[PDB]
């Protein structure tokens, strides 16, 4: 079970997946209600075997378990809003999962997860995921969360430079630190974060992703001391 | 660091538990190969040296001196009190071992060291296998403190005891062994230290040693420890237990090597850029004494590119002081002489050894320069002088430590040596 | 740098239409090694085709799907022309050395027509690395769909047709038998199977390999020996290399006499085939699309007597192997195909399942 | 794409010049079939004598003092990208060569070798499919085969007296694993 409820209400967008195609149209199971099933010249054909589709709800049930669902009457605008509803759900039922690790005990930390904070300010599978992503960054709404207490905090590739600068005077090596740590006080003030090293021979230093093609900014920085200070003393330079 | 004393041991008695009984400190490194018998590394120990009216030779631990070389039979001796121990000498026991495949290790680490020790083998056969083959290498650079330590008579049978000695002394004909009187060892029973590892470092003076020369070293380690995945800040240079010869290294003391790697259109050999090396960091073998005496080992710490420092293919480097003595020339002569036997397996034949094969033409050379073994191929060498044909620039200082390898099978053979001019 | 041939031993004038193809000879001796006029990878693909080492129709077109797949991904456009044009009529001398090399299957003459088809489909505004991943990806797709999905169709299809303690004979190595039969297996019906081969290919070898491993009895035969193990099958299934348009089987040499000896005991048979292997031109009998082989494969280890030893040096003595045969309509009895069941001479009315007419 | 080759310089030519050093042919049927943008490594005084080869492609690389035989691939390894052929230079050249790389497509394998015109080398019925090579004195352990190599493999046939070239129709599975084991060298052994 994902959500509170067992059916959702009077025209609510529905993400849906199709199991097997039947007489009337296709046997459309749906995930995101607990694997509940419904329906709707080579159109028998089996390509849509386990595939999330976009669709809206037609009908009003109230527990005759009415699932038809029209794939026409839709519009492709308000699907991406169904999309939404479906990815950041499906990560919050997968990471959720992964908290339990041992039925009804799941459900009922389910509506005690999720759905305290969609009681508190009702966002039905936005704000729910988004407001998680505030609790691992602020765990601040996290202490009304009165459960026991282990199950509160719970809740790519860098672009790996390397370009080797070393000399073997001792004045040389004393300019290679004292370059180095000049541009990481450079690197400071500019503030581009995350240069270290793991490994004493080269310049094993990571252009992290922080704009994923900030690059320039490692690069001129290490250009500078390139240019700038440490090589008078035999900066000879290979990849 | 004042005077370095030297084992030597040649081929199958074992040199591994004998050296934990009378040193201390066992040699050990990683993918060591470090023994079948006898070890093929330096077997170094760090050693502080008192005598307190008794003739025993303790540790630098100050309670008691004894070893672990059999399992039965303990005759031990007085071996001293407590009470935060003294030194006499800075020295420290080294050894070099008898094998013919650690050529690196044979002659990097001898002309170094000062002191010499001869070692006589006890799991041999009748004939002699390897006594004239492993001091003959160290005839040409020329110690003086050297003795024959008498060691393996313990499991030796009658008929090939006592006598056999002298012949052993009378086949070394290559090796400077005439004035070296015996002091003997026990390796199994290590009888009576008191006397018995006593003149091993009582008798023996300090040697012919210039106090404040230029540190022309020659170095023996160069080590490092940076695997895949290691930490940040490990800049250092040769991280080495460095032995060395002459010259005082104090702190802020001068050493250079001038070629190292060839410099710019790499058929000269020197541009007037010397080499700057300020040593600081120096362990004097349990404390870091700045200021190194000459002649012994210290742990020496210099500073230069990390990456070059990793896998020791600098066994034997020239680093010498300002003032540069060493010659500049690239046709290397030396004043050689020839390998009576071809010896290093025993028989009864005399076929082998049946003659020298000299310099040729379209044909491969290799020598241990120091423990540097280059070569090329050659054009036009005369027949009584040798004209040794290279490849690597080098201001080396002299080559007076140099073995002509030669192939005649997986393991090259010993056939020559020399003395630079 | 021009594509060549040759003939080999000799060619019976009564097949004037009809090519050989040797394969013993050089076919690397015209070509230098490197070159851009023929793309490479498929070129050795080509030889693959051509030393024998791929011969199952679905497995053969696949393999040069990928293959024209990977000439289509690292050849880029380069600016200054046009964009699909130069390509199409880049691939059309690729598949000409293609069926030059070893001739051309139904399978891949309609694949290469869905390729062109796409190709000219292929919007020209859209720019360059977006439209080469986009038609990566139809085609891989494609593949997919048709391929995967024919078989586990075929696989929902033909299942539910299969009897219990009934008996089967098949021949012929493609791979949508063994995927019906053992995925029929994997779910417990009671059967019994038995492999026929032929001559000189020894082709069911594969197949019986298979079913030994898969965990079904089997038994195995030879031609002559046909109809003494006829009166024994209850129904029989046999896989195609090419259908046609009047509800035909143009595929290996023995197919149409099985079908006789078939219908001549009265067991009906059934046949299992897709869309993409029926072309659009259709024929009366194998004498005007029936390539050739090497002919001097034949032989038998009776001694060193070997009565083919010296074969070409008489000249009154002829080699003729028909590979690739064709069967008549009203004696197999119907096709298997994605859609279902349909009888044998109403197999043109997928004609046009195209715009829905 | 094929567009590379490469010859060693040394086995495991200075002197040695027969009318012209051992360069006459291999660059002749190596390029008499195509291979007209070629990398070859070199090693110093035999680098410039670059004008009398009249060669349509010369692409010299150079290398450092006293260097081994993997370490060439390793440094030549920044700029290649495709299929490989890599020479050496203990060789004669009377066969049509077009035969081993067609077969090398022929299979899509990754490995090849030469044997033709002290010495053992098996290969299966076909003449195609390898074990490995035995010589004189590597092999002082007498001859070792593994089981199910055999127990897939019916036969296999020992050759006598036939000469190596030391050929290697080749691909980036191989080299890749050279750059990354580093210290893994004798391309011959």
């Amino acid at each position: 079970r994902f959500y509170q409820h067992k059916f959702p209400e009077v025209e609510d967008v529905v993400m849906v997946n199709v199991r097997s195609i039947a007489e009337m149209g296709a046997y459309v199971s749906l995930l995101e209600y607990n694997n509940i099933e419904g329906m709707i010249r080579s159109i028998n054909k089996l390509i849509r075997i386990g595939r999330n589709e976009c669709v809206v709800v037609i009908r009003v049930d109230k527990e005759k378990g009415y699932i038809d669902l029209s794939k026409r009457r839709v519009s492709p605008e308000e699907a991406i809003k169904c999309e939404d509803k479906f990815t950041k759900s499906k990560t919050v039922y997968s990471i959720l999962r992964h908290v339990a690790e041992v039925d009804e005990q799941l459900e009922s930390l389910f509506q005690r997860t999720a759905w305290v904070f969609d009681d508190k300010y009702k966002r039905p599978g936005y704000g729910a995921y988004d407001a998680f992503k505030h609790a691992v960054s602020d765990p601040s709404i996290l202490d009304s969360l009165d459960l026991n207490e282990d199950e509160r905090e719970v809740l790519a590739v860098k672009i790996r430079a390397d370009i080797e600068v070393a000399c073997y005077g001792y004045e040389g090596i004393d300019a290679v630190k004292e370059a180095l740590r000049a541009g990481l006080n450079c690197s400071t003030e500019n503030m581009p974060i995350k240069i270290n090293l793991i490994a004493p021979p080269r310049y094993v230093m990571t252009t992290t992703t922080l704009e994923r093609t900030e690059g320039l900014s490692v690069l001129s920085q290490a250009m500078a001391v390139i240019k700038e200070k440490i090589e008078e003393k035999r900066g000879v330079f290979n990849v | 660091a004042t005077i370095n004393i030297g084992t030597i041991g040649h081929v199958a008695h074992g040199k591994s538990t004998v050296v934990k009984a009378i040193s201390g400190v066992h040699t050990v490194r990683f993918k060591n190969e470090l023994e079948r018998n006898i070890t093929i590394k330096l077997g170094y120990a760090n050693a502080k040296i008192y005598k307190l009216d008794d003739p025993s030779c303790p540790r630098p631990e100050c309670y008691r001196s004894c070893g672990s070389s059999t399992p039965d039979e303990f005759p031990t001796d007085i071996p001293g009190t407590k009470g935060n121990f003294k030194l006499v000498r800075h020295v420290s026991f080294v050894d070099c071992p008898g094998h013919d495949i650690l050529m690196a290790t044979m002659l990097n680490g001898a002309a170094v060291m000062d002191a010499a020790l001869l070692l006589i083998a006890g799991n041999e056969s009748c004939p002699q296998p390897q006594t004239s083959e492993h001091l003959a290498a160290i005839e040409i650079m020329k110690l003086k403190h050297i003795l024959i330590l008498q060691n393996k008579i313990d499991l030796v049978k009658e008929s090939q005891a006592k006598e056999q000695y002298e012949q052993i002394l009378a086949f070394v004909q290559g090796t400077v062994a005439e004035g070296a009187p015996i002091i003997p060892i026990s390796a199994q029973l290590k009888y009576n230290i008191e006397v018995v590892c006593e003149y091993i470092v009582k008798k023996i003076p300090v040697p012919p040693r210039d106090f404040t020369s230029e540190p022309r070293l020659i170095v023996i380690r160069s080590f490092d420890v940076n695997k895949p995945g290691c930490e940040v800040d490990d800049l250092k240079g040769g991280v080495a237990g460095g032995s060395i010869l002459k010259g005082v290294l104090k702190v802020g003391q001068e050493i250079e090597v001038r070629p190292g790697i060839v410099s710019k259109d790499s058929e000269g050999k020197l541009m007037c850029k010397p080499i700057f090396s300020k040593i600081v960091s120096l362990f004097a073998e349990h404390n870091d004494l700045q200021y190194a005496a000459p002649g012994g080992l210290i742990g020496v710490g210099t500073k230069i590119d990390p990456t070059l420092c990793r896998a020791d293919r600098m066994v034997g480097q020239v680093l010498g002081a300002v003032g540069a003595l060493p010659e500049i020339f690239t046709e290397l002569e030396i004043s050689y002489f020839l390998l009576r036997r071809l010896l290093g397996v025993r028989t009864e034949g005399d076929k082998k050894a049946a003659k020298v094969q000299k310099l040729s033409k379209n044909e491969v050379l290799m020598v241990n320069i120091g423990s540097l073994s280059t070569g090329g191929r050659v054009s036009a060498v005369k027949a009584d002088l040798g004209k040794i044909v290279l490849t690597n620039p080098v201001c080396t200082e002299v080559g007076e430590k140099i073995a002509l390898s030669r192939r005649v099978e997986k393991h090259w053979r010993l056939i020559g040596w020399g003395q630079i001019r | 740098q021009v594509p060549t041939r040759k003939d080999y031993g000799s060619k019976v004038s009564l097949f004037s239409h009809l090519p050989q193809y040797s394969r013993q000879n050089s076919l690397t001796q015209f070509m230098s090694i490197p070159s851009s006029v023929i793309h490479p990878a498929m070129v050795r693909l080509g030889l693959q085709y051509s030393q024998g080492l791929v011969s199952g129709s679905n497995a053969r077109c696949i393999a040069l799907l990928r293959a024209l797949q990977q000439v289509i991904q690292d050849y880029t456009t380069p600016p200054n022309e046009e964009l699909s044009r130069d390509l199409v009529n880049k691939l059309k001398p690729y598949m000409s050395f293609l069926t030059q090399c070893r001739p051309l299957s139904a399978s891949m003459h309609n694949a290469i027509k869905f390729l062109n088809k796409e190709i000219t489909s292929v919007g020209s505004s859209k720019r360059e690395e977006e439209a080469k991943s986009e038609l990566r990806a139809a085609i891989d797709r494609y593949v997919q769909e048709k391929i995967v999905l024919a078989a586990q169709a075929i696989s929902r299809f033909a299942y539910q047709k299969i009897s219990n303690g009934d008996v089967i004979l098949v021949y012929g190595c493609s791979s949508l038998v063994s995927r019906i039969l053992q995925e029929a297996w994997t779910e417990g019906r009671r059967f019994r199977v038995v492999v026929v081969d032929s001559r000189p290919w020894l082709e069911g070898r594969h197949t019986l390999r298979s079913l030994v491993h898969a965990g079904v009895p089997a038994s195995y035969l030879l031609i002559p020996a046909a109809s003494y193990v006829l009166p024994e099958v209850s129904k029989v299934l046999l896989g195609a290399h090419a259908l046609l348009a009047n509800g035909s089987v143009m595929s290996r040499v023995g197919t149409a006499q099985l079908a006789l000896v078939a219908r001549a005991h009265n067991v009906p048979v059934l046949v299992c085939c897709e869309t993409y292997k029926f072309c659009e031109r259709v024929q009366t009998d194998a004498f005007v699309s029936n390539e050739l082989d090497d002919p001097d494969d034949l032989q038998c280890k009776r001694g060193e007597h070997v009565a083919l030893a010296n074969w070409q040096n008489h000249a009154s003595l002829r080699l003729l192997n028909l590979v690739y045969d064709v069967t008549p309509p009203e004696l197999v009895d119907l096709v298997i195909t994605e859609l279902g069941m349909i009888p044998c001479s109403s197999v043109p009315v997928v004609l046009r399942v195209k715009s829905s007419d | 794409m094929e567009f590379q080759a490469v010859v060693m310089a040394v086995g495991g030519p200075l002197l040695p010049v027969g009318n012209k050093p051992l360069i006459w042919y291999p660059l002749n049927l190596l390029e008499r079939v195509g291979f007209e943008e070629v990398i070859v490594v070199t090693t110093k005084a035999l680098c410039a004598e670059f004008k009398m080869k009249m060669k349509p492609d010369i692409v010299c690389i150079p290398d450092d003092a006293d260097m081994g035989t993997a370490d060439s691939l390793r440094y030549i390894y920044p700029k290649l990208k495709t299929d490989v052929l890599v020479l050496s230079c203990d060789l004669i050249t009377d066969v049509a060569l077009h035969e081993v790389v067609d077969l090398f497509r022929a299979y899509d394998a990754s490995l090849a070798m030469l044997m033709r015109k002290r010495d053992f080398i098996g290969v299966d019925s076909t003449g195609k499919r390898l074990l490995f090579m035995a010589n004189e004195a590597d092999l002082d352990e007498e001859l070792v085969i593994k089981g199910s190599i055999l127990q897939k493999h019916p036969r296999i046939r020992f050759h006598t007296g036939l000469v190596d070239a030391h050929l290697y129709c080749l691909k980036k599975y191989i080299v890749d694993f050279l750059m990354e084991n580093g210290s893994i060298t004798s391309i011959r052994s």
